[PDB]
């Protein structure tokens, strides 16, 4: 069976009610990024950093978020490679682990984890922060987790698969590069062409509620 | 590699 490497980011937590960064602007969530999303702003006011991720991580344990058909088509594409698969997700939310995936990396942190800033230790985290720990979550200018297991990942794959992922974001958006180098066939599955859509040999546009399960479909009956 | 970084300046 071949080696499958799968990266997500955004895109594919959308249609179950996670909003995208609208790329339009510079904003997430109404906020510049500059503010919410650095250890500047960080340390430039805390309580209103604390109290943004305190929001995003509510909504989403709200009821009327949960996974959708493209994180259960990972969960059932993980079931049927067994070791020869790994996901690799931007995401901060926990759907892939509710869709039934394991072993997931969060190669940008986990909204549902703190960490104590002195230690290096992240710690399960699901209600408000108050009064100094932060969020387990990189921000630009630190380095994304996991980087050694998934670089090694990414010179076995024989299959890259990029999934609601813009391109815009090193190193991550960088990976398919990196896949090409060592041989592996390269997917790239997204609502629209990202940014550095021309780097994939494979693509499919549309909704990855639609898109993901109909690929996944095909990959696993290619198989048997 | 390198850290997480945003392709605009
Ligand atoms: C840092 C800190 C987070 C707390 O990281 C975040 C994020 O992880 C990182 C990378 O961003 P990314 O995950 O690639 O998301 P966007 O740049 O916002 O691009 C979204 C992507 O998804 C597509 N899309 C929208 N809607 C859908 C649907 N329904 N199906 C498939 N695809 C969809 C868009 O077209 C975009 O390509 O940067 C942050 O700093």
């Amino acid at each position: 069976k071949p080696r499958v490497l799968v990266l997500t980011g955004a895109g594919i937590s959308a249609e179950s009610g996670i909003r995208t960064f609208r790329a339009a602007d510079g904003l997430w969530e109404e906020h510049r990024v500059e503010d919410v999303g650095t250890p500047e702003g960080f340390d430039r006011d805390p309580e209103l950093v604390q109290a943004f991720y305190n929001a995003r991580r509510r909504q989403l344990q709200q009821p009327e978020i949960q996974p959708n058909a493209a994180h259960l088509a990972l969960a059932k594409l993980q079931d049927a490679l067994g070791d020869r698969f790994l996901l690799v997700t931007q995401n901060c939310d926990n759907l892939h682990e509710r869709a039934g995936n394991t072993n997931v990396i969060h190669m940008h942190g986990e909204l549902l984890k703190v960490r104590c800033s002195q230690s290096g230790q992240a710690l399960d985290w699901t209600g408000d922060v108050t009064p100094p720990l932060r969020p387990h979550v990189v921000w630009f200018g630190e380095m994304p987790l996991g980087m050694d297991e998934i670089y090694m990942a990414l010179s076995m794959a024989d299959i890259f698969i990029a999934i609601g992922t813009s391109g815009h974001v090193y190193p991550a958006a960088g990976f398919v590069h990196e896949a090409k180098l060592h041989g592996a066939h390269t997917v790239e599955l997204n609502l629209e062409p990202s940014q550095v859509g021309n780097e994939f040999a494979e693509k499919y546009y549309g909704p990855a509620s639609q898109v993901v399960p109909e690929f996944v479909e095909k990959l696993l009956k290619g198989l048997k | 590699g390198g850290a997480k970084r945003h392709r605009k300046i």
